[PDB]
């Protein structure tokens, strides 16, 4: 019955600027301290920040990659929590996830302040940053049969055989030049489309 | 990382498995633990001394001496492939908090299956340009892990590889796919080209030239 | 900041109970305009759904509620005349006979892990809970006021 609802993430410009943004239900909002955490793509979950509640004068703890360049606020009014981001960095690539976050203290074993936990997540907004430019796909032909989808920028594409059964397309890559390539091979006894560019080729096999 | 995890750990069906979440601040704090699956929100497994979140499953318990959390999963499930954080104070007394780097937990879940590589050359239509692409297929392999390594001639090579992370396709099986770049320069001057597929020890290599 | 005036500090005859100690702490903390105005029955039912403290010689209760109860940190002590008992906060069947009440109006997180943690030393410092059923409210009141000001 919680629901956390991020939303704002999108591509932006190394240096550049983002706002996300997490609406709230289901929960006493105004007294809970919340969290943002985020997940780089292939990597681990990682604390970005906390903002705290009333009694505490709404207070916030930022981690060391982030602090002095991002900022946690909130508006209880409306339930929702922000997160500003400045100075953005090809490495503050990824989902974005909020957290309602509770806390525990053991009387007997506790050490001040405590620890807090992640009690309710929601599904996270992705954030890319990236100085890559819109750019169509190359298409080559893989003579099994397969397409090769080259340096195209950003997601997605979307590849059918013969205007539309046993299709394999692989996930894209993301090379260092910071465009995309993937690969749809079919096996035997192609239509890619991508939108952002307004590209649409159809390679045949020879 | 303030909080060590290890990296992947496997679990029969049915059998008990044990991670584990290692740092100075848990002789202070108190670990909680948590279960993210690809493309979903995570979850809470446990937190605190005895505390599991209404809903979690008995068989999620955790236990805690010294600098050390664990997290014990009996009769592990099918559907407890997944991957598992702990997290904690980033020292003791701090006000920030931290995750470790996560543990993939596998659940054999299928009898191991070899993977199926098919390597194609860079393309005429490519070579035309001034770029030349090996690709390397990988399909069907379980469990999800393979390692891919490429060669030119006998001599191995590792600029211009590019490797997808495996992705579970909709027979419950995985797949990954590699890019090697090349020069036409060096894809002509050399006498083959190898992807050397690695999956649970086993080896599956395919082989291309520079000649149709 | 915790507020800790010396009207916070009273003896409490023998004859009061669980729920005659938590209004009686509770009182002063209301009158300041520290807690909101039904901050005691809070404190009733959240130690029914408990915060004895089993510790020798004295036994010890440390009564609270939901931070978002508080309006303003304050505490709240109580020496009782006689033994009153506390379930203990541990969840063992015995109960703990308790003579002095740490009432806890604590609407910051911090604070209250501060406060948890320094109540946890002094209640293991025999010298210093011996002196508690024997000194003044006054010398109670400097006490304590001296201890929570080396708190902070």
């Amino acid at each position: 019955e919680v629901q956390l609802v991020e939303s704002g993430g999108g591509l932006v410009k190394p240096g550049g600027s983002l706002r996300l943004s997490c609406s709230a239900s289901g929960f006493d909002f105004d007294n809970a301290w919340m969290t943002w955490v985020r997940q780089p793509p292939g990597k681990g979950l990682e604390w970005v920040g906390r903002i705290t509640g009333p009694g505490e004068g709404w207070s916030v703890d930022y981690a060391a990659p982030v602090e002095g360049r991002f900022t946690i606020s909130r508006l209880n009014s409306i339930n929702f929590l922000y997160l500003e981001m400045n100075n953005l960095r090809m490495e503050d690539s990824g989902l974005y996830f909020c957290a309602r976050t509770g806390k525990y203290y053991d009387f007997w074993s506790g050490y001040p302040p405590g620890e807090e936990y992640f009690q309710d997540w929601g599904r996270g907004t992705l954030v890319t940053v990236s100085s890559a430019s819109t750019k169509g796909p190359s298409v080559f032909p893989l003579a099994a049969l397969g397409c090769l989808v080259k340096d195209y920028f950003p997601e997605p594409v979307t590849v059918s055989w013969n205007s539309g059964s046993g299709v394999h397309t692989f996930p894209a890559v993301l090379q260092s030049s910071g465009l995309y390539s993937l690969s749809s091979v079919v096996t035997v006894p192609c239509n890619v489309n991508h939108k952002p560019s307004n590209t649409k080729v159809d390679k045949r096999v020879e | 990382y303030e909080l060590t995890q290890e990296t992947g750990v496997s679990v029969a069906l049915g059998r008990t498995v044990t991670i584990t979440c290692r740092g100075d601040s848990l002789a202070s704090h108190a670990a909680s633990w948590y279960q993210k699956k690809p493309g979903q929100a995570p979850i809470l497994l446990f937190y605190g001394k005895n505390n599991r979140p209404s809903g979690v499953p008995d068989r999620f318990s955790g236990s805690a001496s010294g600098n050390r959390a664990s997290l014990t999963i009996s009769g592990a499930q099918a559907e407890d492939d997944a991957e598992y954080y702990c997290s904690s104070r980033d020292k003791s007394g701090s006000r920030l908090s931290v995750f470790g780097g996560g543990t993939k937990l596998t659940v054999l879940s299928q009898p191991k299956a070899a993977p199926s590589v098919t390597l194609f050359p860079p393309s005429s239509e490519e070579l035309q340009a001034n770029k030349a692409t090996l690709v390397c297929l990988i399909s069907d392999f379980y469990p999800g892990a393979v390692t891919v390594a490429w060669k030119a001639d006998s001599s191995p090579v590792k600029a211009g590889v590019e490797t997808t992370t495996p992705s579970k396709q909709s027979n419950n099986k995985y797949a990954a796919s590699s890019y090697l770049s090349l020069t036409p320069e060096q894809w002509k001057s050399h006498r083959s080209y190898s992807c050397q597929v690695t999956h649970e020890g086993s080896t599956v290599e395919k082989t291309v030239a520079p000649t149709e | 900041g915790i507020h800790f005036r010396r009207h916070y500090v009273r003896h409490l005859p023998k004859e009061v109970s669980q729920n005659d100690i938590i209004k009686a702490l509770a009182s002063p903390l209301i009158n300041d305009g520290m807690v909101v105005s039904d901050f005691a029955d809070h404190v009733i039912t959240r130690e029914q759904n408990p915060t004895g403290l089993p510790v020798e010689p004295v036994g010890v209760a440390i009564p609270h509620t939901d931070s978002k109860y508080v309006r303003q940190n304050a505490i709240s002590v109580g020496i009782l005349a006689e033994p009153v008992n506390f379930e203990d906060a541990g969840g063992e069947p015995d109960p703990v006979p308790v003579r002095v009440v740490f009432m806890l109006a604590l609407g910051n997180w911090f604070d209250i892990t501060n406060v948890l943690w320094w109540i946890k030393a002094v209640i293991q410092d025999e010298d210093f809970m011996q002196q508690l059923l024997v000194m003044n409210d006054d010398e109670i009141y400097q006490s304590i006021y001296t201890r929570i000001s080396e708190l902070e």
